[PDB]
């Protein structure tokens, strides 16, 4: 029921950096006003 | 809004566990059974006036 | 994916840019801690055409 | 000067009503030495 | 009193092959044949499958 599809171009990948994002919280605890 | 969702598996067939993420309008569906993906998976309708 | 919960953190900020990652910090917040409890190696995107 | 069991969170010392104001799901907060120096009544909903 | 039967009950399976041990709250359902030995296993259950 699902078709395929292939692509027309003729290029790999960009590539970028990510300067200072992906800061995520690694654990549940609340902390407030400290550095960790 | 062309971005809906992601796959999560390993073999992405029937003969594994996977998991599926569809954000489509209201409300976001998010399975994990046994899919057997298509080799170019999409999601359907765009629009009809 | 570690211990059996699949996690996810995000975050949505609004930007009027082209062609580029904009810099900057950023700090996505907590969305679900889902127990799914699979292994889980590959992944894919899923785009509406 | 009682003792006191909130959330099961047990302790010693001095109730009092408070000005702090605590996030929508906060139920405790910390001084800068990790010790409770505020807790949420469950039952009124203070912050005390 | 509940779990056994006077023919046997004969429900409750486990696994006993797997190539690899469980991570923590990891839950499996593979059913596939894995090969014990080195020859294919070609999903029939023969000599080392
Ligand atoms: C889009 O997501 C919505 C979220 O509500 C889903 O709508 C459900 O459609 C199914 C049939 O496929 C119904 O049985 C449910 O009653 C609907 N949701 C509710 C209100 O509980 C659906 O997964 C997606 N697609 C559709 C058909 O809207
Ligand atoms: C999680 O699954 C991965 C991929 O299926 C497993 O890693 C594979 O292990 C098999 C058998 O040991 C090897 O033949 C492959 O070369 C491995 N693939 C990769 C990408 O390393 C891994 O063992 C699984 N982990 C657990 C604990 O279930
Ligand atoms: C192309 O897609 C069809 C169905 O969409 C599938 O039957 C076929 O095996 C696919 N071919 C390749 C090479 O992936
Ligand atoms: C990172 O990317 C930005 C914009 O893409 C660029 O200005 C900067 O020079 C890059 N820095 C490094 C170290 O790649
Ligand atoms: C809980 O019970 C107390 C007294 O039993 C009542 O005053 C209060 O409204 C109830 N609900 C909440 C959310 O505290």
């Amino acid at each position: 029921q699902c078709v395929n599809l292939t692509t027309r171009t003729q290029l790999p990948p960009a590539y970028t950096n990510s300067s200072t994002r992906g800061v995520y919280y690694p654990d549940k605890v609340f902390r407030s006003s400290v550095l960790h | 809004n062309i971005i809906r969702g992601w796959i999560f598996g390993t073999t992405l067939d029937s003969k594994t566990q996977s998991l599926l993420i569809v954000n489509n309008a209201t409300n976001v569906v998010i399975k994990v059974c046994e899919f057997q993906f298509c080799n170019d998976p999409f999601l359907g309708v765009y629009y009809h006036k | 994916n570690i211990d059996g919960y699949f996690k996810i953190y995000s975050k949505h900020t609004p930007i009027n840019l082209v062609r580029d990652l904009p810099p900057g910090f950023s700090a996505l917040e907590p969305l679900v801690d889902l127990p799914i409890g699979i292994n889980i190696t590959r992944f894919q995107t899923l785009l509406a055409l | 000067c009682v003792n006191f069991n909130f959330n099961g969170l047990t302790g010693t010392g001095v109730l009092t009503e408070s000005n702090k104001k605590f996030l929508p799901f906060q139920q405790f907060g910390r001084d800068i030495a990790d010790t409770t120096d505020a807790v949420r009544d469950p039952q009124t909903l203070e912050i005390l | 009193h509940i779990d056994a039967k006077e023919g046997g009950n004969f429900n409750y399976l486990y696994r006993l092959f797997r190539k690899a041990n469980l991570k923590p709250f990891e839950r499996d359902i593979s059913t596939e044949i894995y090969q014990a030995g080195s020859k294919p296993c070609n999903g029939q259950t023969g000599l080392n499958c």
